[PDB]
């Protein structure tokens, strides 16, 4: 069996420009990671949901956003479109030096 | 084609980092058993090191700061200072055929104020001359290879197409 983390993004679309939207929702579906057995639901969730991550930053021109979770906001997530089967998902200590390897999940189904 | 190169003497890739912050680690790591000819230098264990308390689950998300890069090396017989900017061609090839090891600390490029800078650790092994100019060699712990810096040039062209600027160096590993 495998890990699987949910990543519940908690933003009003009406406070975003169409690419704004445009870009988030490149990363919004189900993906897997076979050396890491480890799986993640990105969703646009609501303030009643569990598992909610606020957004940081969202980079049009890399299609590539930034968020973190009111659990730990020592650590940024940062979503990287790959290609139409994949993105890229990277930790960084927002203290300190240290980031980890971009890790390639593929879209389940 | 190279005309030149000039790498620490024992310097091997062993380890690869993946979904941790521990590329200090990682990078002192690789430079002491470059240094010390030895393999039981480890990130992992650096890490733990530098962390006594964290539980195992959370060891993966703790990152390095440059007070425990000056520590860490002390501990291990190592005089570490910060120099600020790139080192010269010069005087990386000085350090180098010194046996003296350089982390690289970098910051990526950030876009706006609004953009959060992400900070990451490198190893430099070397010099080298290559269809004329000068070159910096270095490891970054996300990869299994080598690459190579225009010893000119504070931009960073990592790998997954992520650019970082070289902003100073520890040295004395
Ligand atoms: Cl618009
Ligand atoms: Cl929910
Ligand atoms: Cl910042």
């Amino acid at each position: 069996m495998y890990q699987l983390q949910f990543i519940n993004l908690v933003y009003d679309t009406t406070k975003l420009t169409h690419l704004e939207q445009t870009n988030i929702n490149l990363f919004i579906g189900n993906w897997s990671n076979h050396q890491l057995q480890k799986s993640i639901c990105i969703r646009h969730g609501d303030d009643t949901s569990h598992n909610q991550y606020h957004i940081l930053f969202i980079d049009t021109a890399h299609q590539r956003i930034k968020f973190s979770s009111f659990d730990n906001e020592e650590i940024i997530y940062i979503l990287d479109y790959d290609d139409t089967q994949h993105i890229l998902m990277q930790t960084s200590s927002k203290q300190g030096i240290g980031t980890s390897r971009p890790i390639v999940y593929e879209r389940l189904v | 084609q190279v005309q030149y190169e000039n790498t620490l003497k024992n310097f091997k890739i062993r380890e690869q980092q993946f979904d941790n912050s521990w590329c200090a680690g990682f990078s002192m790591a690789a430079l002491l058993n470059a240094t010390k000819n030895t393999d039981t230098y480890n990130a992992h264990d650096i890490m733990r090191t530098l962390y006594p308390e964290v539980s195992e689950q959370d060891l993966p998300n703790c990152a390095t700061f440059p007070n425990q890069m000056i520590e860490y090396g002390k501990s291990q017989g190592r005089d570490i200072h910060y120099q600020e900017g790139v080192p010269s061609y010069n005087q990386v090839d000085q350090l180098t055929k010194d046996n003296v090891g350089i982390m690289i600390l970098a910051q990526s490029v950030s876009q706006n104020p609004n953009d959060p800078h992400l900070g990451h650790a490198l190893a430099v092994v070397g010099n080298a001359k290559i269809n004329d100019q000068e070159k910096l060699i270095y490891w970054n712990p996300w990869d299994t290879e080598l690459s190579i810096q225009d010893a000119d040039s504070s931009l960073l062209h990592l790998s997954f197409n992520r650019d970082y600027n070289w902003y100073g160096s520890m040295i004395g590993y």
